[PDB]
């Protein structure tokens, strides 16, 4: 009820070559494409003078550990001058070098290094500089659905031994976790 | 016990506890929203210039650190780097819920369980965030900790 | 003796059992009752029909107050 | 930057219209006012009263939709008010809540161990939405700041009980908010 | 009533021991508790008068691990109250310097009487580590040295099951020799060689004497009535000592001499007019049992046990142990 | 996980789901409640469904 | 080039490092991991009702359109309508958490130049409004006061006597503070052509809020897409003609007078009625029928622990919080667990802002370009 | 006075922030004159 | 003369806030005195919002708060202006504990700890078990 102007537009005059899904609900207008075309398809947009979108506004990451493709990466991006916003969204496994945006919006190098750090997807062009969130070196990728919430090591504490040291979780009153499910 | 020099030993007690009580200087640490509260307790309603407490920026000319917000792992050295460069009189404050025993994010990793981990918390607060009234309160039960610091007569006995 | 002993530390003053026993009976004159106290809301103790019909007081399973019935 | 200078020229040929303008600016510039003005404002606050509310003596003003010091409370007749339904346990969003029960000698349910280690207890308020029977509650008190925190470990449920010292003032509060609520 | 390790090491891990620590207030003290309370145990400290001395170590384990209780000395109730409820006791009292309504004989000695006494009435206790010196029978100059060795008699014989620890010098982060010599260096002309200059001793590592306490006192049936010396890694003379203190500093060195004249006749005034109406100042360099055991070469007696019989000895004073000096 | 003993509902059968069996629990002295070392105590059956 | 450091009033924590030279700041560069806490991950490892209050932490100055946004997220993704009383005090709260906000922002920029007093009557009118919050529901700030579906409690009585006198003093207050430093040569001098920010880089770097608004650009949601019930609610949205700090202030005060003119028009129409809900199913129920009826108890009770399912669907949910657009992206799945909760606070693009807006300055300029950027790490980071 | 000659200060729609207690809170909010309840569902559902 | 200037008149020479409240109370009138000995004032009328209701602990040299009866406490913070004799003509019955200020510094004893704390002359233990224990 929001925007299937620039939608509907934006479908029939796209080289489809490069679409793997559309989705028009309600919530969101959805072009899942293929990792291959990415950075072709919102070079599209952007340019188009009737579909400009011109400011990206997330790009987070989605994880799924039961699909072959385990990660879902996903852009957020509106067009300010036609009152409208479109989700991008692609897929992505464990390793596999996806194109940059930094060239187009220069506003996804720090979304991007976040997704680099809390997931583990790479990015084959500049943005994949280090991480930004967590503190520094880092076992895992700390937001996919096996770096338990507590974490690996964690413990942080001082030693007048020499100064400060970093040693294994050992935690008091375990984290407890409730069920609360319902088999109607 | 000389009783009378006895006396003249707790009277210099109680002078130098007043003057250490009375012109006290904190040393602030903001990571998180009880700086905002924090500022409140040192804005015009809950005046702490009155009590003499004046926020020394500078960590080599300051007494106490009110640790208000919330420890990272990244942010622990740093924290203990600051609280080394002090003086030796120093005291500690606790404001907050997880600058003490973790709080909410206690249940996550990237956090510190509790400033005490790092530095040796002297009185703590409760509060999220503790209200201006409450943090006040937390450094006057600090004053009426240092008022029962007899020191001068444990060097008299040492 | 053994639950005020798990939790309570003190034993000077009595503890709870002990003075919910030393509240008597109410001798209601019907046959079914509803505990909360004196207010609905305020006062918790959620509406508690108990029956009434056995020579021995009965709980209330909140704040045991064990009514009792009157007559035969 | 060419434009700049084309612009910087007209915005001189703007104001500078007549003498008049020109003299008016120029002193107004050249002789403080707008400093005048600010430093008189400042004068008349340093003149006017102050807030500076006194704090040992005179606290600040609160409301009966207080967050604070928790309490288990009791009925009038002595008997606790908690039956462990372990619901005020469940809703917390910190998990800051330990309790563990046992059906009791006379029959009736109770808690044998009950903590809410207080600083892992942030104060949001759902403990005393989600009692079915106004077991806890938050007490308007904020002053206890202790210098060790084993105590903000508040006890296992006996310094909670001693929340009844309030018993009064408590009340209070809920007649008030019985209404809407 | 043997204990049971309830965990996996690290904090919040029980392990059993509960350990009461007279004299957790200064260096080795410090260090000790550090191992006890990361290895997993609850520690009693008790702090003779102040608010904040052990306030450190407050902070060295999880929640109620370690606790500061009270007065300690001249009261036999205070010290019963706090050994309580321990499981092994360790004790490290003793200064190096006395003052007026104190003497080495006091407090060594009867110290160590009194704790082994009130050890006796509660005599529920474990282990009961006493560490004095590397300090032989009255045998040797330095008072100390004499009373704290009928010390080591009588904690011996008014307990048959205990361990006396015999540490050599000790070097660390917060010493009582390098420390005041690079005082002594930044402030004006350079250090004072005692005795001879070439003096024999045998410096150690702290954290691994604190290493050996803590081997010692697990030590599964293996000795428990035993009296032992910790010497060091290597012999070092007074003089290389101070060459080593120099290289490490980045420094000229520069020795002053003649020295038992001036040692003797300068550090004797103190104790006189010590006990002669108010507190006096603290022996900076010209500690009389400084002058003695420096007069008196002592090593290692190579005859009753070491290191070697308990854990590898330390890892060298010239790397780590000494790199706390580079804050000059 | 089987189907619960208590209920008779179906909305939690069929639903394959790994466990570290992972049981190295202890009660901390202090207060009583339930502590652990093991980093993956819960997420094997807290969020890997 | 020097290389210099910048660890720092109480502007929140944040490390600074910037390539220098001279008085140059050829290159700035800040490093953000320094508060973080994984909200993520806990919101997940959680729920909804409990954790609404993650969000009540998150950007910790304006504590209620944080809510707001979870909130407006849950219903849409919900279809769970809210009653007109429950969304004029929503929006009424709305606008008194923006003027707080403003007030703080725009007096620590004034403290980080060097003006103080402006600061302390701030704050004493922010503990008048805070004094409103505690007053309505929970402690001064961070109160959980707008659940799925309407509010928690009603609001008690005199509370909008109050609401009108503190207006009009208000008005009054920054009139004064406007006076003390819009026209003094020294701040105008400080603040003017500081930080220039053509509308092209402003889309490109993905700046939201005022300082979308402030070049050129007129856009705010209120206005794009009414979420609530800002229609009936007409107000003039300000735009700035040259992007930088001066402009951006200015917005500033016309912002709080604006939000000053939304709360008198609520308390005029607000239309007495019920809040939060028609179902049991969605909200709780209150004290009197939960203890009296049975079926209420039973859905409190279920309500309480396991909460509410939300369907399928995957959604993401803007809102002109006073920073700029606060996103919220939920794909909850079933059970009542909000499966990836990811945040969209805007402190990732103005600090990005700060990296290519304030090169060419000197170190003065960099703390007003802070200033005008109105930052909270807290946010930044979560 | 001595300013009031230009500012707000010399404004006839100008107000102070000094609230006096009479005339900001003359009403406590615990225990207020009135007996408020509160709507919680319409006629026809319930 | 001297006998009051002692009690609680010269105390404020060097505590400062005792002669703003001295002010307060020249300027103040009387509504309540409490067990605990204290005062409390309400100087009503043109003076405030936020100060025109306050006390005088009667405990001149170490006055602290939390020194308040809950009663008086609620009066004074403003929740409710029911006075705290009326408070106290409520004052729940068969059972209650009388106040005491947060002392948490004045030695372990006047403190308080937990059921495994050391220093807690109680020191349970947290087992669920139980051993075979043989005669
Ligand atoms: C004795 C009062 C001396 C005059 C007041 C003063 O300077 O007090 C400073 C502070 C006041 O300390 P105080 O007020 O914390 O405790 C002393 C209390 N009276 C006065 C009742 C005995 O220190 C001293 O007075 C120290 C003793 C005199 C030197
Ligand atoms: N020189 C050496 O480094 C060295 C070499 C070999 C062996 N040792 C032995 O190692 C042990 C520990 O040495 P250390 O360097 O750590 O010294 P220490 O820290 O000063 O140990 C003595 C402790 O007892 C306290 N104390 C002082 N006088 C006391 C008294 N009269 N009654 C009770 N307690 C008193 C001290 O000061 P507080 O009152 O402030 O607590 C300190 O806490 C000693 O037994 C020493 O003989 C030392
Ligand atoms: S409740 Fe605690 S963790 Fe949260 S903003 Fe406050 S001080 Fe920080
Ligand atoms: S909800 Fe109420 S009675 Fe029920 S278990 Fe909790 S406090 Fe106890
Ligand atoms: S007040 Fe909240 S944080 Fe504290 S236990 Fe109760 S429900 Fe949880
Ligand atoms: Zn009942």
């Amino acid at each position: 009820m929001d925007n299937q102007s620039i939608f509907k537009y934006s479908w029939e005059t796209l080289p489809k070559k490069w679409v793997k899904k559309m989705e028009r609900s309600e919530h969101g207008n959805r072009f899942d494409t293929k990792t291959d075309y990415l950075f072709q398809l919102l070079c599209f947009l952007k340019l188009h003078t009737y579909t400009r979108v011109q400011v990206l506004i997330d790009i987070c990451g989605v994880d799924y550990p039961s699909r072959k493709r385990r990660f879902e990466v996903v852009y957020n991006l509106l067009s300010t001058r036609y009152n409208s916003r479109i989700r991008v969204q692609t897929s992505a496994d464990e390793v596999t070098r996806i194109s940059s945006v930094v060239s187009l919006f220069p506003s996804a190098g720090w979304w991007e290094r976040e997704v680099w750090d809390m997931f583990g997807v790479s990015s084959i062009n500049h943005p994949d500089l280090r991480r930004i969130l967590t503190d520094y070196g880092f076992e895992g990728h700390p937001l996919r659905k096996d770096f338990p919430l507590s974490g690996y090591v964690e413990v942080r504490y001082d030693d007048p031994e020499k100064r400060v040291v970093s040693e294994p979780i050992e935690m008091t009153q375990e984290f407890r976790y409730f069920d609360f499910a319902s088999p109607w | 016990v000389s009783k009378a020099a006895e006396f003249v030993i707790s009277k210099v007690d109680d002078l130098m506890n007043w003057a250490r009580r009375g012109s006290i200087w904190p040393m602030t640490f903001g990571l998180a929203c009880c700086a905002v509260e924090m500022m409140h307790t040192g804005a015009a309603r809950y005046d702490l210039d009155r009590f003499g407490i004046i926020f020394r920026p500078s960590p080599r000319q300051s007494d106490c650190m009110i640790v208000a917000g919330t420890l990272t792992n990244k942010m622990a050295p740093a924290l203990r780097k600051v609280y080394d460069q002090m003086p030796e009189p120093r005291w500690v404050i606790s404001m907050g819920s997880c600058a003490n025993g973790g709080g909410y994010y206690h249940y996550s990793y990237s956090v510190v369980r509790g400033c005490d981990r790092i530095v040796p918390v002297d009185i703590y607060v409760p509060g999220c965030p503790p209200t201006a009234e409450a943090l006040l309160y937390g450094l006057l039960q600090l004053q009426k900790k240092i008022n029962r610091r007899k020191d001068f007569l444990h060097w008299w006995t040492k | 003796s053994n639950h005020t002993a798990k939790w309570m530390q003190d034993t000077s003053k009595k503890s709870p059992m002990e003075l919910i026993n030393e509240v008597p009976p109410i001798k209601v004159e019907g046959r079914i009752v509803a505990c909360e106290g004196d207010t609905n809301p305020a006062l918790g103790h959620p509406i508690e029909f108990i029956c009434l019909d056995l020579p021995e007081p009965a709980v209330c399973k909140y704040c045991g107050l064990r009514y009792v019935q009157d007559h035969h | 930057t060419k434009l700049e200078d084309e612009q910087r020229e007209q915005l001189a040929k703007e104001i500078s219209k007549d003498w008049s303008s020109v003299f008016e600016r120029s002193i107004n510039t050249l002789f403080l006012t707008e400093m005048v003005r600010g430093l008189m404002l400042t004068l008349k606050y340093f003149f006017e009263t102050k807030v500076t509310i006194n704090y040992p003596f005179e606290k600040g003003p609160l409301s009966p939709r207080f967050r604070g010091e928790h309490a288990l409370r009791r009925y009038p007749t002595g008997e606790e008010r908690c039956i462990a339904c372990k619901l005020c346990e469940a809703i917390c969003p910190a998990q800051a809540i330990t309790i563990e029960a046992e059906e009791r000698e006379d029959g009736s349910r109770r808690t044998t161990r009950y903590d809410i280690d207080m600083t892992k207890c942030i104060y949001c308020g759902f403990c005393q939405e989600a009692c079915p029977v106004d077991a806890i509650v938050e007490g308007p008190n904020f002053e206890f700041a202790t210098e060790t925190h084993e105590e903000l470990l508040y006890d296992k449920e006996k310094l909670l009980e001693n929340g009844d010292r309030w018993e009064t003032e408590i009340a209070e509060n809920l007649r008030s908010e019985s209404l809407y609520r | 009533g043997h204990l049971v390790r309830k965990g996996t090491g690290g904090r919040s891990s029980v392990s059993g021991i509960i350990a009461t620590v007279f004299g957790a207030t200064g260096f080795l003290g410090r260090y000790v508790v550090q191992q006890l309370a990361k290895m997993g145990s609850q520690v009693l400290v008790p702090f003779r008068g102040s608010e904040d001395c052990p306030r450190h170590l407050k902070l060295m384990g999880d929640l109620g691990q370690i606790v500061p209780m009270k007065y300690n000395p001249r009261d036999e109730s205070s010290v019963k109250a706090v050994m309580a409820k321990a499981n092994v006791v360790i004790n490290l009292i003793g200064r190096d310097y006395e003052t007026r309504n104190y003497s080495f004989e006091e407090v060594h000695y009867h110290m160590a009487e009194n704790l082994a006494k009130i050890s006796r009435e509660h005599g529920g206790i474990l282990r009961f580590i006493q560490v004095s010196c590397l300090g032989a029978s009255p045998s040797s100059p330095s008072r100390m040295l004499r009373a704290k060795a009928a010390a080591e008699e009588v904690v011996l014989r008014e307990l048959p099951e205990a361990t006396i620890l015999k540490p050599a010098v000790m070097i660390g982060t917060e010493d009582r020799i390098l420390n005041p010599w690079a005082h002594f260096a930044k402030k004006y002309g350079f250090i004072p060689l005692f005795g001879n200059g070439s003096t024999k001793i045998q410096p150690v590592y702290v954290v691994d004497v604190a290493a050996a306490l803590t081997t010692v006192l697990k030590d599964d049936g293996t000795s428990m009535g035993k009296t032992y010396e910790l010497g060091g890694p290597e012999i070092f003379t007074v003089h290389d000592l101070a060459e080593l203190m120099y290289e490490t500093i980045r420094e000229w060195p520069r020795y002053v001499k003649v020295p038992f004249p001036i040692a003797k006749a300068l550090a004797t005034p103190r104790e006189i007019l010590l006990n002669k109406p108010f507190p006096l100042p603290t022996p900076e360099i010209l500690n009389l049992d400084k002058i003695q055991a420096l007069t008196t070469d002592t090593i290692v007696s190579e005859n009753a046990l070491t290191f070697n019989d308990l854990g590898i000895i330390p890892h060298k004073l010239k790397g780590y142990p000494v790199e706390f000096l580079i804050s000059y | 996980p089987a189907r619960t003993a208590s209920q008779q509902g179906s909305g939690k059968v069929g639903r394959w789901k790994i466990n570290f069996l992972s049981t190295q629990k202890w009660e901390n002295p202090l207060m009583g409640w339930t502590s652990t070392g093991d980093p993956y105590a819960h997420v094997g059956d807290s969020a890997l469904t | 080039n020097f290389t210099s450091n910048f660890g720092p009033a109480a502007h929140g924590v944040l490390r600074s490092v910037l390539e220098m030279n001279g008085e140059v700041v050829e290159r700035a560069e800040p490093h953000i991991g320094l508060l973080h806490r994984g909200t993520e991950k806990l919101i997940e490892y959680k729920t909804y009702l409990q954790a609404l209050p993650y969000f009540d932490r998150l950007d910790y100055v304006s504590t209620m359109a944080q809510e707001h946004a979870y909130s407006l997220a849950v219903e849409r993704l919900l279809n769970c309508e809210v009653p007109l009383r429950a969304q004029y005090i929503r929006v009424l709260f709305c606008e008194i958490t923006r003027i707080l906000n403003h007030l703080l922002a725009l007096t620590t920029h004034a403290m980080d130049v060097g003006a103080s007093t402006p600061s302390l009557w701030a704050f004493e009118e922010r503990e008048k409004l805070l004094e409103f919050y505690e007053r309505v529901s929970g402690a001064r700030m961070h109160a959980s006061f707008i659940r799925p579906g309407g509010v928690a409690q009603d609001l008690p009585l005199g509370l909008c006597r109050d609401i009108d006198s503190f207006t009009q003093q208000f008005a009054s207050r920054i009139d004064e503070l406007e006076e003390m430093l819009t026209g003094n040569r020294i701040w105008k001098q400080r603040l003017v052509d500081i930080g220039t920010v053509t509308a092209q880089q402003a889309k490109d770097w993905g700046f939201s809020g005022v300082m979308l608004r402030g070049p050129g650009v007129c856009w705010d949601l209120r206005r794009a897409a009414p979420y609530d019930v800002y229609d009936q609610l007409d107000f003039d949205v300000p735009v700035g003609t040259r992007g930088d700090c001066y402009d951006r202030y200015c917005i500033r005060i016309e912002e709080m007078r604006q939000s000053m003119r939304i709360i008198w028009q609520c308390p005029n129409k607000i239309p007495s009625g019920m809040i939060k809900a028609d179902d049991r199913k969605l909200c709780p129920p209150s004290r009197c029928r939960m203890k009296l009826s049975m079926e209420s108890s039973i859905h409190h009770f279920e309500l309480y622990t396991e909460g509410f399912s939300v369907p399928a669907p995957s959604t993401y949910t803007a809102v002109e919080a006073p920073k700029g657009e606060f996103g919220v992206f939920l794909v909850s799945n079933g059970s009542n667990r909000p499966y990836r909760c990811k945040i969209r606070a805007p402190g990732f693009a103005h600090l990005q802002g700060l990296d290519f807006m304030s090169k060419h300055h000197m170190l003065a300029d960099v703390v007003t370009i802070i200033g005008t950027q109105d930052i909270v790490s807290g946010e930044v980071d979560r | 006075k001595p300013w009031e000659i230009t500012g707000p200060c010399a404004d006839p729609e100008y107000r102070s922030a000094v609230p006096l207690a009479t005339e900001y809170r003359l009403q406590c909010p615990a225990t207020t004159k009135e007996k408020p309840c509160i709507p919680n569902s319409l006629p026809e559902t319930v | 003369l001297r006998e009051l200037k002692d009690e609680g008149y010269l105390r404020c020479l060097p505590d400062g806030n005792l002669l703003q409240t001295k002010i307060h109370n020249i300027g103040a009138t009387l509504v309540g005195v409490d067990k605990f000995g204290n005062k409390y004032y309400e100087k009503l009328g043109d003076t405030q919002y936020g100060r025109h209701r306050w006390v005088e602990y009667a405990e001149k040299s170490r006055y602290n708060a939390s020194q308040v009866p809950p009663e008086w406490h609620g009066w004074l913070h403003f929740i409710t202006d029911h006075t705290g004799d009326e408070l106290l003509l409520l004052k729940p019955k068969r059972y209650g504990v009388e106040h005491k200020e947060n002392l948490s510094g004045e030695g372990e004893q006047y403190i308080y700890h937990s059921k495994g704390h050391a220093l807690n002359p109680g020191q349970r233990d947290w087992t669920r078990y139980q051993p075979w224990e043989s005669k």
